[PDB]
């Protein structure tokens, strides 16, 4: 997204990177990162099922 | 139903087969019998002990369901950390909750997070804030000093540190400790008592050390974390959860907590007269700051149980230790706690 | 103790009447647990500085009242260890060790085991102890079968 | 310590060094103590002077260059960040510099105070003396430093 600006009166966030869409991972293995990658995403991406979505179906444990 | 050793049971099956024939009576170890009988015993014997072990584990689970007092599950760890600028804020800055904390060191790549937001004043130079630890157990308690990055773009941020050491993360709880606090909760059914406030003020599981000091017309409670400082979110908690306990016709007040210093010496004489170096010192320095920093408000320091403590070690080892300092016991006043100073150990 | 470290707890532990109609105990020490024992002595050999596993038989000897209520039996169970620990080591690592160990040595063990057993079945405090050892009854007969097997294969 | 003695000694004889006046570069030859007429002395020859008077002499006129490569010292806290809630941690005796090129230097003392010379340019008459941190905390630099004897040589 190229033209948001995302202000406020007075107010700012300490940390960097914020008011932008930008996103950090941070971890010392990739268990740690992939298990932060895949759980920024996936409860949002609902669908239609009549009973859940992706994360119920998908384990993505026992990472190492 | 009786534990009974192998041994018996195999001379009992035994002399009960031996009845209406004397054409057995050969047990040598040979024998192919022999080695059926033992191992039938064998499987009786562990079918006993497992037996008693599960009737114990049932008795335990049958206290948990009576009365609804479950076991404590594992507990987070968490403390304080130091944010430090660049140069002194111009405007009114925004933490949201859920910020990430980790340490660059790569003995310690645990997470910390943080839950309450909070907001830096203008013209300020340094804040603290509470983090709490995603991992449960032994991880958590990092040493001085390993926070060092935010992990994040800490554009106005230098560098963050941690003052002080992290107790609060332990590993479930143990029998002893559940049934010292189910012997507790049975004794404190009677409200308006001692032993009773101490159960009510003993319930959040974050306390671990409580005390209440009582006078002719007021009740006063002092309680803090493995830490050992008290958070005013912990008060409101305590207050808000305490009314089911609390006298009628009393006041209560919960506040009060002083950190009482004090300096232990000790002599070692190690039976080995090899190895007396440094490492060995340190070690026990270490091991004594464990101990002590493990006490709680209501515990008193005591000559007898430091010289257990410290002589935990194989006394092949240690063959004497004796305190140049220390020689009468220490009365903790009811509001301070008794906790490591400045220690020094040496030789002699 | 070339390769990895051991515990602290384990590295103290190991450092330091009453009979059987079926076995006879003796104190013979076994050729490989008088070098070994001089190593854990000794400083030279890495150890951790932290401890884990409190599940495992050292812990449930440490709780438990053996080393006063019977020293004795409490020897016994250092020896076992011992020689338990020392045929551990060489299979993982140093093969060097190997010919310093014999049938007759690693037999007697399970005589010592069988007679502190029957001591600690008498009390019910040894159970989880007894139900330990007696595990480790099976495992020892059958490395006696394949020891001499396995010292010509090597 | 040497250091915290020597300006504890400073701070109560400091009414009656009176004598002594401000200039901004007085290397003068003759000791102020040794004497009853006033002299111009400057922080850093005033500094030299004062741990002249025990065993140690260090170095004559103790510039700025003095503190780079003699070793007489270990900084405390660096130059380019000013914290005020970390002045509380700071002991008697460290040397506080002031001034954006280390113009003038100064002593602390407890009780959130420094003693130095202050004054116009063109060789003030005032006296030493001892001034509030507050007003002054603007131009502190940050710079701290501390003495070390045992060690060196």
């Amino acid at each position: 997204i190229q033209e948001v600006q995302a202000v406020l009166p007075e107010v700012g966030w300490l940390i960097d990177g914020d008011g932008d869409n930008e996103v950090k991972f941070t971890g010392s293995s990739a268990h740690e990162v992939m298990t932060g990658i895949i759980r920024r995403f996936i409860p949002y991406m609902k669908y239609n099922y009549t009973e859940n979505t992706i994360d119920n179906y998908l384990d993505y444990d026992d990472l190492s | 139903m009786k534990t009974r050793k192998l041994t018996n049971i195999l001379s009992k099956l035994i002399d009960k087969t031996m009845a209406g024939t004397s054409k057995i009576t050969d047990f040598t170890p040979g024998s192919a019998s022999r080695s059926l009988l033992e191992a039938v015993s064998l499987e009786i014997e562990q079918f006993y002990i497992l037996t008693k072990e599960n009737i114990d584990w049932g008795i335990q689970e049958g206290i948990i369901e009576a009365f609804d007092f479950q076991k404590r599950q594992s507990k987070r760890a968490y403390g304080d950390v130091t944010i430090q600028f660049y140069q002194p804020l111009d405007m009114r800055m925004y933490i949201p909750a859920g910020t990430t904390f980790t340490s660059t060191r790569q003995e310690y790549p645990q997470q910390f997070e943080t839950l309450v937001d909070y907001y830096a004043e203008p013209d300020s130079t340094e804040i603290v804030v509470e983090v709490y630890c995603k991992e449960t157990g032994v991880a958590g308690n990092v040493p001085e000093g390993t926070i060092n990055t935010i992990a994040s773009g800490s554009s106005l941020i230098r560098s963050v540190n941690n003052e002080y050491s992290f107790n609060t993360g332990t590993k479930e709880e143990s029998q002893e400790d559940f049934k010292r606090r189910f012997h507790s909760f049975v004794e404190s059914r009677g409200r308006a008592t001692n032993k009773s406030v101490r159960y009510g003020a003993l319930q959040i599981p974050d306390v671990e050390g409580v005390y209440v000091y009582e006078e002719t017309g007021h009740i006063t409670v002092f309680a803090h974390d493995r830490n050992g400082n008290l958070s005013d979110t912990l008060k409101e908690d305590i207050i808000d959860a305490l009314q089911d306990y609390r006298p009628s016709g009393i006041m209560l007040d919960v506040t009060g907590v002083e950190k009482e210093e004090v300096n232990v010496s000790a002599t070692v004489t190690i039976s080995n007269k090899s190895r007396i170096g440094d490492t060995l010192q340190k070690h026990i320095e270490s091991v004594i700051r464990s101990y002590l920093n493990n006490l709680k408000t209501s515990d008193d320091l005591i000559i007898t149980d430091l010289i257990q403590a410290i002589m935990n070690i194989d006394d092949v080892l240690i063959y004497d230790v004796s305190f140049d300092n220390l020689d009468e016991n220490i009365i903790v006043p009811p509001q301070g706690i008794i906790r490591a100073g400045e220690i020094k150990v040496e030789l002699k | 103790n070339n390769f990895i470290p051991q515990p602290q707890g384990l590295l103290r532990f190991l450092n330091t009447s009453f009979v059987s109609k079926f076995y006879t105990p003796q104190l013979q020490l076994s050729e490989l647990a008088k070098k070994v024992l001089t190593n854990i002595k000794t400083d030279d050999i890495p150890v951790l500085e932290r401890e884990f596993n409190d599940n495992t038989i050292i812990h449930k000897a440490n709780d438990t009242l053996l080393k006063v209520q019977a020293p004795r039996m409490y020897m016994i169970l250092q020896s076992i260890v011992l020689e338990a620990y020392a045929i551990v080591n060489c299979f993982v690592e140093n093969p060097s060790s190997l010919k310093y160990l014999t049938e007759e040595d690693v037999s007697i063990t399970r005589e010592n085991l069988n007679y502190v057993a029957d001591y600690l079945g008498n009390y019910d405090d040894y159970n989880s102890v007894v139900l330990d050892l007696r595990d480790l009854d099976l495992c020892f007969s059958a490395i006696e079968l394949q020891l001499p097997l396995i010292k010509k294969e090597a | 310590p040497l250091s915290t003695i020597l300006a504890l000694d400073l701070n109560d004889n400091l009414k009656s060094l009176s004598n002594i006046k401000y200039m901004f570069k007085g290397a003068p030859k003759e000791n102020p103590f040794g004497t009853d007429k006033d002299v111009y002395i400057d922080t850093y020859n005033l500094l030299y002077w004062l741990y002249l008077g025990e065993d140690e002499e260090l170095a004559y006129p103790m510039n700025i260059n003095y503190f780079f490569t003699e070793g007489r010292f270990f900084t405390i806290f660096g130059k380019g960040h000013k914290y005020k809630v970390d002045v509380s941690k700071f002991i008697v005796g460290d040397i506080l510099f002031f001034g954006r090129s280390d113009t003038n230097i100064g002593i602390y003392v407890g009780d959130g105070e420094f003693i130095s010379m202050m004054g116009k340019f063109p060789k003030d008459e005032t006296p030493i003396g001892k001034y509030k941190l507050d007003d002054y905390w603007n131009e502190f630099n940050g710079r701290v430093m501390r003495f070390d004897e045992e060690v060196y040589i």
